[PDB]
């Protein structure tokens, strides 16, 4: 789900551990009255269904323009440039239902400040903070580990 | 490796209403994303399929990809005839493409749509169908 | 002959530590007094 | 240029239907449900 790395503080000691991976959970909490729809997934779904119904759009009005640009090209060799320009719009569809998904399923909660990235992990499958089973100590057996 | 099948079938469908087959005919494209389709949710699938596409559709290898394929077919013909609306709202069971295995799909068309058509003046209305994991592209040409 | 100068403290205060390190949008300030930039309680969790 | 006519459309429609979300709460305490509410609106318009 996330996998990070963090620094500490100014120190004159190589060996001694820090604080700083607790950056993992840093959110803004100033405006915490009404919950922020960003997380619920419902939500985040709608305007997927909307966005992708645009992109249905978008591919007709191209596949109307790649009619109105093959007709000039003479009939003999107009296969060769459906075939190129078809697989173009299929990508530019495929990129853009991705960077949909990036946006409202991977990536909802990363230019969020009321959202930690350990948190928006896991609401990305529908899991709370309160579902963080185990947690796996590097538990060293030093005093100030 | 970079043309495949599906690129074919798209480029073949464009290049048959490219100044040819569109002589004196309405014609209609549309494509639906298979992400869109919702083959669990038993609202959707009853109202606007006949149990012919169901039958066939659900015994497919992609079930998803398959609704897709029948579903822009229903989008390109009730676009093909040039009619706006049938009543209310877009009940296209009415509108059937009998899809046979290894076989150019047929549209029989029957109830409200096949009055508001034979209206028009539309003897046949054929229909073209590309499908795979992103897209399902469905051109139809209707002529007297 | 100070190009390079050492910091000797953080901008953080060891009670200001966990505060800055949780807020996304804390900054840092320039200190009225000693001159320099540091981490202000004042703009930590701060609604503005 | 098109996919930034859409954004503007769909930001319209975001702001219809928080000003259809204001009503139902008391009028004493709205204010605070607007300023967190079109704030995360500016967001999904930059992300976008």
């Amino acid at each position: 789900a996330m996998a990070a790395t963090a620094t500490d503080k100014i120190g004159r000691s190589v060996p001694a551990p820090g604080k700083g991976i607790l950056t993992t959970a840093r959110e803004h909490h100033s405006s915490v009255k009404y919950a922020s729809p960003n997380l619920n997934m419902k939500y985040r779904k709608r305007q997927l269904v909307t966005r992708e119904a645009q992109i249905k759009d978008w591919v007709e009005n191209e596949l109307e323009a790649l009619k109105l640009e093959a007709e000039e090209i003479p009939s003999e060799d107009q296969n060769e440039f459906l075939l190129e320009r078809t697989r173009e719009i299929h990508n530019e569809a495929e990129s853009q239902l991705r960077a949909a998904q990036q946006q409202w399923g991977n990536d909802f909660y990363k230019r969020d400040p009321r959202i930690a990235p350990l948190r928006g992990a896991l609401a990305t499958y529908g899991l709370t903070i309160d579902d963080l089973g185990v947690a796996s100590f590097h538990g060293t057996s030093t005093k100030a580990n | 490796s970079y043309i495949n099948a599906n690129t074919i079938e798209t480029a073949k469908m464009i290049e048959n209403m490219t100044k040819e087959k569109v002589s004196n005919g309405g014609v209609g494209v549309d494509v639906e994303l298979i992400t869109s389709i919702n083959v669990e949710n038993d609202t959707f699938i009853e109202r606007n399929f006949t149990p012919q596409e169901i039958e066939y559709c659900s015994a497919q290898p992609s079930v998803q990809s398959s609704f897709a394929g029948t579903w822009s077919a229903k989008e390109a013909v009730f676009k093909s005839l040039g009619v706006k609306s049938l009543g209310g709202g877009a009940a296209l069971k009415d509108i059937e493409i009998v899809r046979v295995n290894k076989n150019a799909p047929a549209v029989e068309l029957h109830g409200n749509a096949k009055k508001a058509a034979e209206e028009a003046g539309v003897t046949d209305v054929k229909v073209s169908i590309s499908h795979d994991d992103l897209q399902a592209v469905a051109v139809a040409v209707s002529t007297k | 002959n100070k190009l390079f100068v050492s910091k000797e403290h953080a901008p953080y205060t060891d009670e200001l530590e966990e505060d800055v390190y949780l807020d996304p949008l804390a900054r840092v300030s320039k200190d009225k007094k000693s001159g320099s930039l540091t981490f202000n309680s004042k703009n930590i969790q701060s609604k503005d």
